[PDB]
């Protein structure tokens, strides 16, 4: 509003719009929908009736994140501006305290700042007195349910008044939410509409990608060979191999069916070809191009593959000495949780069961003057280093002997990474 | 006498042989004489009265005339 | 361990209990009760005379004393002392110790307003309670000796008055000569409450009153298992008509075999059994109106997948013939 | 075709006949009967009394009887403030609305001596408020005491969901005291009083408002677990737009959303045969009925796959993604449960909605999980 | 586990050898054949066994999994899988349907 005038600055020194820059502009998650096409009507025809008849209803939609329920209901109200209402995005997680949404509503009727207490008095005074038109989105309803359900009873008791000019639209995480957190007295007020949103399917996941790739798929750029700048000296083209786009779809629809996850794995795979193109020619920052299948093979795996195995073999010696002692106790006792003094008891014993040049160094950094150490060198350090790494876990006790230690990653992969 | 045939109708309603909660009149005729109880099914009026006494006890009502809700 | 238990008792409903209880407590030993009440009436001039000496009078004894204190404090003493000093009579401030909602702040806020606000004592209001009463005490050492207030503390071993920060608060009140402290306790370990420090401030004397009263008001806050088998006895009286039938089919085969786990039924066959009488459509429609029996804790489940009712063998046939039928 | 069904979605009840007998002294200006009106939820009971008082106020003599909703208080003061709002006056409010004895001074009227009855809406928020015998039962106790000597008495009409509240009353209060007695209940109307109101709420009748025996069929086969037939007409009003969208049909559409994956669509969730293997791997770890970590499951996954060499052992990171494929369909849920060593530390315990009876059918068709069982 | 008892010892192997010798002695033979050991093992396993008292596209799936266990490539150009299906005995219509079904299953 105000400060966007101050967020603008002047000197913009000719940023290089490369080949893959114009992809990521439309591969931004912003800018009719193919997948939830008919269900857009099922909201809207449920909404169009109450709007043009001055009533008060409730609409309940659920689903996993990434399915458009943040998006679709925005497309409902957007066309409605063409044809009497006040649009508010009452987000649950964007409220600091749960009562703070009450302040917004009384702010968004006349423009007054009153307390959560004093708002809902005048809100209740609004909802049963006004002679005769308010659209409210109650997003992410896991946030506003937590304390004692006294907030959630209000947001549906206002719907019961026949003289209440309000239209509520609830969007939750799960359909189960008025059956495993709320009471039945709320569950009578929630209704039984319950519009379910499933995942996306992999065919439609192809049909959502090309909507971003509408005017740019297999099109042509105008490029100078000196700076790598592309314009919608050569006239090059860039093509997208649709089969790699398909194998992006057949995984994301399989695991999650998430519309952000499908776009972003294409977005991550796009910039892999960006740096390899910049590696071969070096246009910096101041015949026919493509994106291979081998890009989305890596980037999809790049969502999966770890490093704690590679972290463990790149740790210190006494780190790998520590874990090898720790699995030795877990196969000695079979109790998966060993006392800390017994580990210090073991690393002593695992010496005497090159080793002497180790055992000299393992308890003192040379130095005859200051040798004879009980516990090993930097034993507090590696145990602190294994703690904040998340591999280990150690309960809090002022005794430094009988404080228990519990593993936090799978002990077999600890056994397996130890073998290297 | 109707409890055993009601349990038979319920266990045949448990699968997708009716494909819904409802069932057709052809499947109604297919599940009275082709099934296990022989000569337990009398005239049309008494089994229509049996469907009516299942209906007021909320078991099997009568609707749309091509299927039976 | 074959033990006879309170579950195996002929139980009594709410209106049946309290009415016949009211018959006994107003007609059992009526003649000797007022016959005691006339005997102890002659002690009333003796209490009046000793109470001029600022003595904290304490009444022990079996039975409730609540009726006796209110006759002795209100009607007898409080106008008798006003007539003997020479106009409204002496203000009586009772303290219901059997009421657990007594605090130290609220009753003392009454006290300083019951006592004289001759100075700005709200200036010393800043825990200043012992501070504010100390400024009350030394001023009262140099005043003309006359009672202006008599307070009554019923059931001094009560659930809130027996708290230790409240007890010491009353201790400093009793050393003042202007107020007479007539209280009663009922506990058998009541003299565990006071040391020689407090009784120095108290100078208690003792008298027996045993009228074997029923303690009508003092029974109300108290509870036993008379006051669940009786809890879910009322929810079934207001539900759907189908839940009665699906509990009837539940209660039959769960009592076909105390009502323990072993008499219970598996979930699959019970779904098929309540599918047999055209009642349960499937598992979800069964379980959802079975969560309503779960939400009001009217049935249990342990592991066959055994759902069993936690009421006794005698209780379920009582639930059979009365409310289900 | 819209305007006939645009109007579709919107003395009258056979329960109002009860309460005029229960308010038999409310037109003779005397103290009426003793009103504690309860109900199972959803039964219209909030708007039921609201129907009566709005028909009372539109009918009715000086006219001032007020009703306030006990939702956002947790404390018995401002109710006695809101009865003052029908006066439109000004006073010292704080002390008069706080103590039991302070309410008694408030009950001397001014203009024409019409008696006042209060209506306490949604009393169960204060019943199911803070701890019982300390504040809330005392709050219940203090309100129901009507021992006032003139007939101007604050007659209560309070409402509650769950019917435990009467046994919660003390034995003195259950000795025929105040408004507790007439425990007027409302059994949920099956179809025999609620559907007929829908008939009279079809005063403006379109031609095709559907075969009404199917509406009777709708009423009979919803009355298993229900209380609000206009809201269960609001599920007919959604299906009446289905016949507008296509230019108990919908209850059939909504139950197949809920019943399936155990019988049929379990194999829909596990098109991967390894997803069938990893699903049995979870249940084999459920022998040690513990906090079923993603690691202890991975422990039993490796130590079995080294015995039977059905596949190579995969990654833990792969094991993370594959169990989330099991998650989004709705089979297994993951929660961050409790372990209390250093802080509130969150290891992930799973839980499966399948039984071994619904397991053994779908594994005998595949003899590659038969080594694993 | 739960239904387990004992372990395999060399004395049980010697007893199996002795029972095979007794079975050969009952047949009055100078040699021990393969028929005695398979009877003795069946005898010692049924001595403890009283305590318990198609593949239309699955064969193609095991062939595809054998090729996936030797190299592990889910390509779109099948030149060896089609040859082992042609020499395995069945037709190519079931092969094309299996390819379409597992591409729909995304393997
Ligand atoms: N059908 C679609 N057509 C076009 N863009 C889409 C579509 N579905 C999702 N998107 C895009 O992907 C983003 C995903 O956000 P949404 O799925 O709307 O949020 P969500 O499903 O509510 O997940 P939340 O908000 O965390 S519960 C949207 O903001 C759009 O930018
Ligand atoms: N018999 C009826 N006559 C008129 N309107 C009715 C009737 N039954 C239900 N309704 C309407 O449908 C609504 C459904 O009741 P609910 O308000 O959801 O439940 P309730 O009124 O809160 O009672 P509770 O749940 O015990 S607080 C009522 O509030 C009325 O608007
Ligand atoms: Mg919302």
């Amino acid at each position: 509003s105000r400060f966007e005038n101050k967020l603008k600055t002047t000197q913009k020194h000719q940023i290089v719009e490369t080949i893959f820059s114009k992809v990521k502009k439309q591969l931004n998650s912003s800018y009719y929908l193919p997948a939830r096409e008919n269900e857009f009507a099922s909201i809207y025809l449920s909404a169009y009736s109450a709007i043009e008849s001055d009533s008060a209803t409730t609409i309940y939609v659920a689903g996993t994140p990434g399915v458009g329920k943040t998006l679709t209901v925005r497309e409902v109200v957007k066309e409605l501006l063409s044809s009497d209402f006040l649009y508010v995005e009452i987000n649950g997680l964007k409220m600091v305290k749960p009562t703070d949404c009450y302040e917004t509503l009384w702010n968004k009727v006349s423009g007054e700042r009153l307390t959560w207490a004093a708002s809902m008095e005048s809100l209740e005074f609004y909802f049963k007195r006004v002679p005769k038109t308010i659209v409210v989105l109650l997003d992410e309803l896991d946030a506003m349910v937590t304390k004692s359900q006294d907030i959630m009873y209000n947001f549906f008791n206002w719907t019961t008044y026949e003289n209440a000019k309000l239209i509520v639209i609830a969007v939750a995480n799960t359909m189960d939410l008025p059956e495993r957190q709320l009471g039945n007295k709320i569950t009578s007020r929630i209704g039984f509409t319950r519009i379910m949103f499933t995942g996306y399917t992999h065919e439609e996941l192809k049909n959502i990608i090309d909507l971003r790739l509408k005017g740019l798929n297999d099109s042509f750029f105008y490029v100078d060979t000196k700076t790598g700048n592309a314009i919608l000296v050569r006239k090059v083209r860039l093509r997208m191999s649709a089969d790699a786009i398909e194998i992006a779809s057949r995984k994301v629809a399989s695991v999650s069916g998430d519309a952000r996850r499908a776009l972003k794995v294409c977005k991550r795979a796009a910039e892999i070809a960006e740096k390899h193109y910049m590696a071969k020619h070096g246009y910096g920052y101041d015949g026919v191009q493509t994106v291979h299948i081998t890009h989305v093979m890596k980037a999809l795996n790049e969502t999966l593959n770890s490093h704690v195995i590679t972290f463990m073999t790149r740790l210190s010696f006494t780190a790998k000495l520590f874990i090898y002692a720790l699995l030795n106790l877990m196969k000695k006792n079979g109790s998966q949780e060993q006392e800390l003094g017994d580990i210090v008891d073991e690393i002593k014993l695992l010496i005497e069961v090159f080793v002497m040049e180790i055992a000299k160094t393992l308890f003192q950094q040379g130095s005859d003057n200051i040798s004879e150490q009980l516990r090993i060198i930097s034993w507090d350090f590696v145990l602190n280093q294994l703690l904040d790494a998340g591999i280990l876990f150690k309960q809090t006790m002022k005794n430094d002997r009988i404080c228990c230690v519990k593993l936090n990653i799978s002990v077999e992969e600890a056994k397996r990474a130890m073998n290297e | 006498r109707l409890s055993l045939i009601s349990g038979i109708i319920a266990r045949l309603m448990q699968t997708e042989i009716f494909e819904e909660e409802s069932y057709p009149v052809a499947s109604l005729f297919e599940r009275i004489n082709e099934e296990l109880p022989e000569e337990e099914k009398f005239s049309a009026q008494e089994y229509l009265a049996g469907l009516k006494i299942m209906s007021d006890r909320n078991n099997l009502m009568v609707a749309d005339d091509k299927v039976w809700r | 361990k074959s033990r006879h238990t309170m579950s195996m008792a002929p139980d009594v409903t709410r209106e049946e209990f309290s009415l016949v209880s009211n018959f006994f407590n107003e007609n059992f030993q009526k003649r000797p009760r007022q016959k005691l009440f006339e005997i102890q009436k002659k002690m009333f001039p003796q209490y009046w005379f000793e109470l001029t000496q600022g003595f904290s009078l304490l009444f022990y004894g079996v039975g409730s004393k609540r009726n006796f204190l209110e006759e002795f404090a209100i009607d007898y003493l409080s106008p008798k002392i006003a007539y003997s000093q020479l106009v409204n009579s002496i203000p009586c401030l009772i303290l219901n110790g059997y009421n657990p909602s007594c605090n130290y702040r609220d009753v003392f806020k009454e006290i300083t307003d019951l006592l004289v606000p001759a100075e700005l004592t709200r200036s010393e209001t800043k825990n200043h309670v012992i501070l504010q009463i100390q400024k009350m005490i030394d001023f009262y050492k140099n005043q003309p000796l006359d009672i202006k207030l008599i307070l009554v503390v019923h059931n001094l071993d009560g659930p809130s008055i027996r708290k230790n920060t409240f007890q010491t608060m009353l201790s400093f009140l009793s050393v003042i000569r202007q107020i007479a402290i007539v209280a009663s306790t009922d506990h058998i370990y009541a003299p565990l409450l006071w040391d020689n420090m407090k009784a120095q401030n108290y100078n208690f004397v003792f008298h027996d009153i045993s009228n074997f009263e029923p303690s009508t008001v003092e029974s109300t806050f108290q509870d036993v298992m008379k006051m669940g088998a009786e809890g879910a006895k009322y929810v079934l009286q207001s539900l759907t008509v189908n839940s009665k039938k699906m509990y009837k089919l539940l209660i039959e085969t769960q009592m076909q075999n105390r009502g323990t786990q072993r008499t219970g039924v598996e979930l699959k066959l019970f779904n098929h059994l309540c599918a047999a009488d055209f009642i349960a459509s499937n598992e979800i429609a069964l379980r959802s109106m079975l969560r309503e029996f779960i939400e009001h804790k009217m049935a249990n489940i342990t592991k066959m997948e055994i759902i069993w009712v936690p009421y006794t063998y005698a209780e379920l046939e009582k639930l059979l013939k009365t409310v289900l039928n | 075709k819209a305007l006939l069904q645009k109007s579709s979605e919107l003395a009258r009840t056979a329960e109002y006949e009860q309460v005029m007998n229960f308010l038999a002294k409310a037109i003779s200006e005397h103290r009426s009967d003793s009103l504690y009106i309860t109900g199972p939820p959803g039964t219209g009971k909030t708007a039921q009394l609201d129907m009566i008082i709005r028909q009372k106020f539109q009918s009715l003599e000086s006219v001032a009887v007020t009703s306030i909703n006990c939702i956002s208080l947790g404390e018995p003061s401002s109710i006695f403030q809101k009865i003052f709002d029908s006066f439109q006056d000004l006073n010292g409010p704080t002390l008069q609305i706080k103590n039991m004895q302070h309410l008694q001074k408030f009950l001397e009227p001014y203009h024409k001596k019409t008696t006042f009855v209060v209506v306490l809406d949604e009393m169960d928020r204060l019943l199911h408020a803070n701890t019982s015998e300390t504040q809330s039962v005392r709050t219940i106790l203090e309100l129901f005491l009507l021992a006032k000597l003139p007939t101007v008495s604050f007659v209560l009409i309070g409402m509650a969901n769950s019917l435990d509240m009467k046994d919660r009353f003390l034995s003195r209060l259950n000795l025929d005291r105040g408004l507790l007695p007439q425990t007027i209940v409302f059994q949920p109307y099956t179809a025999e009083q609620m559907y007929e109101i829908v008939i009279q709420k079809m005063s403006s009748l379109p031609t095709i408002i559907f075969q009404p025996m199917a509406i009777k069929f709708a009423a009979k086969k919803c009355a298993g677990n229900t209380g609000d037939l206009r809201k269960l007409f609001d599920v007919l009003r959604g299906s009446i737009e289905i016949y507008e969208l296509e230019k108990l049909n919908y209850i059939a559409k909504v139950f197949s959303k809920f019943v399936n994956n155990n019988s049929t669509r379990t194999r829909i969730a596990k098109l991967n045969i390894q997803q069938k293997l990893i699903l049995c791997t979870i249940i084999q770890s459920l022998k040690l009925n513990s906090d079923a970590t993603i690691d202890e499951s991975f422990d039993h996954y490796i130590k079995a796959i080294t015995k039977t060499d059905t596949l190579a052992p995969l990654q833990r990171n792969e094991f993370l993604e594959i169990c989330t494929i099991l998650e989004t369909c709705g089979l297994v849920s993951i929660k961050k449960t409790k372990c209390k060593g250093k802080t509130k530390r969150f290891v992930d315990k799973i839980d499966v909605d399948l039984d071994m009876r619904e397991f053994y059918d779908e594994m005998t068709k595949i003899s590659i999980l038969k080594p694993f069982l | 586990s739960k239904f387990s008892f004992g372990q395999a010892t060399p004395r049980t192997l010697l007893g199996i050898i002795r029972l095979s010798q007794a079975l050969a002695k009952l047949r009055l033979a100078d040699m021990v054949d393969i028929d005695d050991v398979e009877e003795a093992l069946r005898l010692v396993r049924v001595s403890k066994e009283s305590l318990y008292q198609e593949s239309p596209t699955t064969k193609i799936f095991t062939i595809i999994k054998k090729m996936l266990q030797e190299t592990g490539k889910n390509t779109l150009s099948y030149e060896n899988i089609v040859k082992t299906v042609r020499l395995r005995g069945f037709t190519m219509l079931q092969l094309s349907n299996c390819i379409q079904e597992y591409s729909y299953l995304n393997v």
